[PDB]
RNA sequence: UUUGCUCCACACAAUAUAGAUGGAUACGAAUAAGGCGUCCUUGUGGCGUCGCUGAACCAUAGCAGGCUAGCAACGGUGCACUUGGCGGAAAGGCCUUGGGUGCUUGCUGGCGAAUUGCAAUGUCAUUUUGCGUGGGGAUAAAUCAUUUGUAUACGACUUAGA
RNA sequence: GCAGUCAAGCGUUCAUAGCGACAUUGCUUUUUGAUUCUUCGAUGUCGGCUCUUCCUAUCAUACCGAAGCAGAAUUCGGUAA
RNA sequence: AGAACUGGCGAUGCGGGAUGAACCGAACGUAGAGUUAAGGUGCCGGAAUACACGCUCAUCAGACACCACAAAAGGUGUUAG
RNA sequence: GGCCAGCAUCAGUUUUGGUGGCAGGAUAAAUCCAUAGGAAUGUAGCUUGCCUCGGUAAGUAUUAUAGCCUGUG
């Protein structure tokens, strides 16, 4: 029924200064610098102290009002993104072959290699996309971590691996075998 | 009001272009229209999509060439919706079509003459904002239209020496202001303020 | 069915030896002219006592016009209104500055919402609410705010040429 | 490093915002809106202006940058004491925006003989500023 | 694409020469005559439009003829031809170009050994050709009346126009083909016992 | 085959014309944002300002724009030249230098205009062609027939022939 | 002839994995009927051969989601001509 | 396929429904000016890319009687009750 | 006076403007003025609690340093 205004907050931390002209977004902290383009989203963000800023929509309807507070989100995203970091671990699951896993690389490249999949004499190469690190975990069997600036980076990164991993032609309750994401969270610690 | 009349294709949706331009040329205004891979139909790309190949599979089944014919370039996309606007078989119709030609990119002489644009096929200024639409240029090189890059090339080096007249330009109507500014509180000033000018 | 006026309506029951002087019933009627709202109270009428137009007589026929006619009153709305599937009564809340532009946008709404023609909708009761938060529809409640103000964003100005030599812009 | 957003800042619908009616009788007159009815209909008041107190349609007119304190609902009579206080008129007369409504309307009054001194003078103007574009 | 400018050599064999001309006993000869003066004045406008090249030019292709009196062919018409330079840079393409206008270039600077090559040329032409042969059509039975090499049904009652899909008799050979994927076994020499 | 062809120059002659009648007057990009001016720390920066339509801008006075004088300016513009530079998307057009020369309504003068009779588009554009003249420039091929057979029903194709 | 909806039942247990009564809503025009509009101063019957093209309500092949899918096999379904 | 009352077509053009015996409008001497009907006014194409309030976004949207078809049954799409 | 026009004054038909005088109605309804009461999307003041020296907020508070609403005339 058209909505005449409602807003949301975007709080901005100690070492971060958010720069948005257009609805071109830059967020720059201790960690990096981001960059997303709202462009296609129509609405007005407003700076009100450099702790704070504020997105809004002036009669909006219901899916237009829906995608304000994904707004809100997806710049939070890139503001702790660019503090604290994110860091999307992952644990390979098989019950026979054991799925090895290498980092490789071609022209540049760093792309993730599993090898013996349920058996499989084939190669999967997942490539690693930029801003992403992958380290495998010492200290814990089978765990790979993807860690980066931009959450959609790496979870991206993160389930493209998994679904490398995919089972054909089996049962897929009775046959596990994958590499799947186990745990979803920050880089910095205490938190 | 002028002789021929240029249209900056950019930012245009397709019919409405199509239907102010075929009204001109039935009433005598010669036109042409630049930067047609720039134009804009509604409706989101899929759509649009899906409407070229329910065009494209219309052919005659005996012989696919006095079949429709099915023109990729969007400059012929275009010139399609407008030819349907005009009575084309009539002897009328081609008169008025040949007061037409449509290109993509900006080609010469028009490049350095000046294109004008029409608000009421103007995208921005019709569609509701937050409707999806589509470009032609993209459309077009999904059908297989082969020059999308081509032309983009030429038009981003086109696009340069343009900001350099236009540097300049800007740099002269400085100028022309300043010494504007002396005449001012003269008397010649003074009098033709209170005429208007 | 048309810009509407209202209509003090009065009729009686035609008078017989044995019963002169009869009851005299008025109706209000949001009607575009005096003959519709003529047939209008007929119409209702013969849907409550036991009388048609042919043994009865139109008393008194006057223009009602609004009281306060530039101060912005918040209207509540009863309606029945007959659909496809079915007969239902309503409840809208309308925000204007007369009950004539009232009734005027309640119909017109009653044809978008619920593809009702003017044959279809009863207009039961239009009423000034008093009190604000008497209000109890939503979309009229935002407009009661203290001290609100919104913005016209993507302002778009009409063209009086085919032609425009700038490229527009939607400032405001 | 601050953060620096934009603004994107607007007109507002708002009671006292000066809007300058373009369609109907009153047409170029400012007039002030007093309440505010829906995201479409405003109710206006422009006794200064000669403007009627009524119901408008919002793209009936347009808004001026313009503001002062007037009262939600405030009668024509309090418009009006209002609005001198608040030298609206004076504001509006010296804005670029209603000077360039008075020039065109001083153009169009033009008399053939007047147009014919308009060109005598642009031609004197034109001799000695186009000098004025050798001399630096 | 369009061609902008073709820079030829100031001298040109008779093979070539012949190519220009429909009845060459006859001629005067004169083909190529005004340009092979373009390089007597300094080389001047020889070099702008070798020039142009350099600076436009998103392509270049050499033009070469064939030696067809080292063959034993009796046609003297030598062949000519368009052939894209794939060796780097455009500057660098036409100043090969340039270098070798009149001299000559070897096979074995083009094809090595056990090379993947393709093969373009126009199939040998055999006229005026039955439905059967021409489209592989089966022969109809031996009881029909009015011949058996033909098709039966040219096609169905609607459409009612026979169509392009149909087999007919029709020419046959003569076509341009590009055949691809042929080894180079040898490459031969000529000086070669 | 009766002195032909071509580019530039003007001339008479024709034949046209989908429709001259002051000027098609060049950024780009965004539109829930920008243009411009200014400043600096050269930035997604500070500050100022503008829009709300080209209703503008430029041009516009002079026999359809005649013949003439002068002053103030040193500017404007037309023309043919000459210096240097740019443009290949269909560049075939844009800029710059320097002399010459015409006009200038920037301002002030002398003369002319009628009878085209109270209106009658009152003829001022640009198409192609042809015919002489003389200012540059150039002196071929194709087809038939004959011939090959890498071709072919006939045409066509492919060869060869001072 | 093909396809739904309700879901009583079937399926060791379990309405819907796969099925489905009593009902009921439809689609299709290679069934057969009903009709008698066109053709009786004539539009050459059945089938096969030959050849083309189209439909999809997909038999196979591509990639998928279900399963009363351990594997193997199969079944149901989707995008698909 | 067969009756009833009226109105049509047949025997009839004209405007409209693109098209069409029967629908809508209106029935015809030859013409001029005006006004209309049914139906229309983005362009085809004469005539507002008119004004106003809502609704609708469809990976086979929808678009005006007769009329050139769609149903049960469903949707945490959205709207108003 | 053969043909054709132009203008002027008129006649018939018609189209499109400007403008003057009146009649109705709740003898329009409003605004406006007077007056009586009133509330809140509560104006001034006052209180209170943080708060970069006054600004906020949540309380009172019905004209005060804004105003509105309703009736009657
Ligand atoms: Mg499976
Ligand atoms: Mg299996
Ligand atoms: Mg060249
Ligand atoms: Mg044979
Ligand atoms: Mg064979
Ligand atoms: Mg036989
Ligand atoms: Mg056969
Ligand atoms: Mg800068
Ligand atoms: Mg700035
Ligand atoms: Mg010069
Ligand atoms: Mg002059
Ligand atoms: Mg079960
Ligand atoms: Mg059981
Ligand atoms: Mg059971
Ligand atoms: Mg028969
Ligand atoms: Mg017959
Ligand atoms: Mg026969
Ligand atoms: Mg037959
Ligand atoms: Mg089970
Ligand atoms: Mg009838
Ligand atoms: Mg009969
Ligand atoms: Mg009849
Ligand atoms: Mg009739
Ligand atoms: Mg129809
Ligand atoms: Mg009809
Ligand atoms: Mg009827
Ligand atoms: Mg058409
Ligand atoms: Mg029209
Ligand atoms: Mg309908
Ligand atoms: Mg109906
Ligand atoms: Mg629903
Ligand atoms: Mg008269």
């Amino acid at each position: 029924m058209k909505y005449i205004q409602t807003e949301q907050q975007i709080e901005v931390p100690e070492g971060v200064t958010v720069s948005i002209k257009s609805r071109i977004v830059k967020v720059v902290g201790p960690r990096g610098t981001l960059t997303k383009n709202l462009k296609h989203i129509d609405v007005t963000f407003t700076k009100v102290n450099n702790q704070l800023i504020k997105v809004a929509v002036h009669n909006g309807g219901r899916k237009h009002v829906a995608a304000l507070r994904t707004v809100k989100s997806l710049v939070d995203n890139m503001i702790t993104g660019v503090t604290k970091g994110y860091k999307y671990k992952m644990r390979y699951v098989y019950a026979h072959f054991p799925i090895n896993v290498n980092i490789v690389e071609k022209d540049g490249a760093k792309f993730i290699e599993v090898r013996n999949f349920l058996g499989d004499k084939k190669i999967r190469n997942v490539p690693v996309r930029d801003g992403v690190t992958i380290e495998f975990s010492t200290n814990v069997k089978d765990e790979i971590v993807l860690s980066g600036n931009s959450v959609e980076d790496v979870s991206q990164n993160a389930a493209d691996l998994q679904q490398i991993c995919r089972v054909r032609n089996k049962d897929i309750r009775k046959f596990l075998d994958g590499i799947y994401v186990s745990h979803k969270g920050f880089i910095t610690e205490d938190l | 009001v002028e002789p021929v009349v240029v249209i900056d294709g950019k930012g245009h949706l397709v019919g409405r272009l199509a239907s102010v331009v075929a009204k001109q040329l039935l009433n005598g205004q010669k036109i042409v229209v630049v930067r047609a891979e720039e134009l804009n139909i509604s409706g989101e790309f899929f759509r649009n999509k899906l409407k070229y190949h329910d065009f494209l599979r219309k052919a005659t089944a005996f012989n696919k060439t006095r079949g429709p014919f099915h023109f990729r370039a969007p400059s012929r996309i275009f010139y399609k919706a407008l030819r349907g606007m005009v009575s084309h078989k009539t002897a009328r119709g081609k008169a008025a079509l040949e007061r037409l030609k449509v290109f993509e990119g900006i080609p010469p002489p028009y490049d350095k003459k000046k294109r004008v644009v029409v608000p009421q096929a103007l995208r921005v200024l019709r569609l509701k904002p937050g409707r999806k639409y589509t470009t032609l240029g993209k459309l077009s090189t999904s059908v297989g239209w082969k020059y999308e890059d081509v032309v983009a090339k030429l038009e981003a080096k086109r696009k340069v020496s343009s900001a350099e007249y236009y540097a300049k330009k800007r740099a002269f109507t400085k100028k022309v202001a300043s010494a504007n500014a002396t005449a001012a509180e003269s008397d010649v000033a003074k009098q033709l303020a209170a005429l208007g000018y | 069915m048309a810009h509407f006026k209202e209509y003090q309506v009065i009729g009686r029951r035609l008078p017989t030896e044995s019963v002169p002087e009869p009851k005299l019933f008025r109706m209000r009627i949001f009607a575009s002219n005096e003959v519709i709202a003529k047939s209008r109270y007929w119409y209702f009428l013969q849907k409550l006592h036991k009388v048609k137009k042919a043994s009865g007589e139109i008393v008194s026929i006057n223009q009602i016009n609004e009281a306060h006619p530039t101060k912005v009153k918040n209207f509540g709305v009863w309606v029945r209104y007959d659909s496809r599937s079915g007969t239902h009564n309503m409840y809208k809340e309308i925000r204007d500055v007369s009950r004539v532009a009232a009734v005027e946008t309640l119909y017109q709404d009653m044809a978008a919402r619920h593809r009702a023609r003017f044959r279809s909708i009863h207009i039961l009761k239009v009423a000034e609410i008093e009190k604000t938060a008497d209000v109890k529809r939503q979309y009229v409640k935002q407009f009661l705010t203290k001290d609100l103000k919104f913005p016209l964003p993507h302002r778009v100005q009409k063209s009086t040429k085919t032609f425009s030599y700038k490229r527009p812009s939607t400032f405001y | 490093t601050d953060s620096i957003v934009k603004a994107s800042n607007w007109r507002l619908v708002e009671v006292g915002r000066v809007v300058l009616i373009k369609k109907g009788q009153s047409a170029g007159k400012l007039a002030a809106i007093v309440e505010i009815i829906d995201q479409k209909k405003v109710l206006i008041d422009g006794p200064k202006a000669g403007v009627p107190r009524q119901a408008i349609n919002l793209g009936q007119v347009v808004l001026t940058p313009l503001t002062f304190a007037l009262p939600r609902g405030a009668r024509t009579a309090t418009v009006s004491k209002k609005w001198a206080a608040a030298a609206v008129c004076e504001k509006w007369a010296a804005s670029s925006w209603a000077k360039k409504i008075a020039q065109r309307e001083r153009r169009a009054a033009l008399t053939d003989f007047e147009r014919f001194q308009v060109m005598v003078l642009r031609k004197q103007k034109r001799y000695t500023v186009k000098k004025a574009l050798a001399k630096a | 694409l369009r061609s902008l400018t073709t820079v030829w050599a100031e001298h040109l064999s008779d093979e070539v020469k012949r190519r220009f001309y429909k009845n060459w006993y006859k001629s005067k000869k004169k083909a190529f005559t005004k340009y092979s003066a373009k390089y007597a004045q300094d080389g001047a406008g020889i070099e702008r439009e070798l020039a142009r090249i350099k600076k436009y030019a998103s392509v270049v292709r050499v033009l070469v003829h064939t030696q067809i009196r080292k063959t034993p062919l009796a046609q003297k018409k030598a062949h000519l031809a368009e052939i894209q330079l794939n060796g780097g840079s455009i500057s660098e393409k036409v100043d090969w170009a340039r270098e070798h206008f009149e001299k000559t270039v070897a096979v074995d600077s083009v094809f090595e050994q056990n090379e993947m090559i393709d093969a373009i040329a126009v199939t040998k032409g055999h006229g005026f050709e039955g439905v059967t042969h021409r489209w592989g059509t089966k022969k109809l039975p031996r009881k029909t009346h009015r011949g058996l090499r033909k098709v039966a049904c040219i096609g169905a009652w609607h459409p009612a126009h026979v169509m392009w899909s149909v087999a007919r008799a029709g020419q046959r050979g003569y076509h341009s083909r590009t055949s691809i994927n042929h080894k180079i076994y040898r490459v031969g020499k000529g000086d070669d016992e």
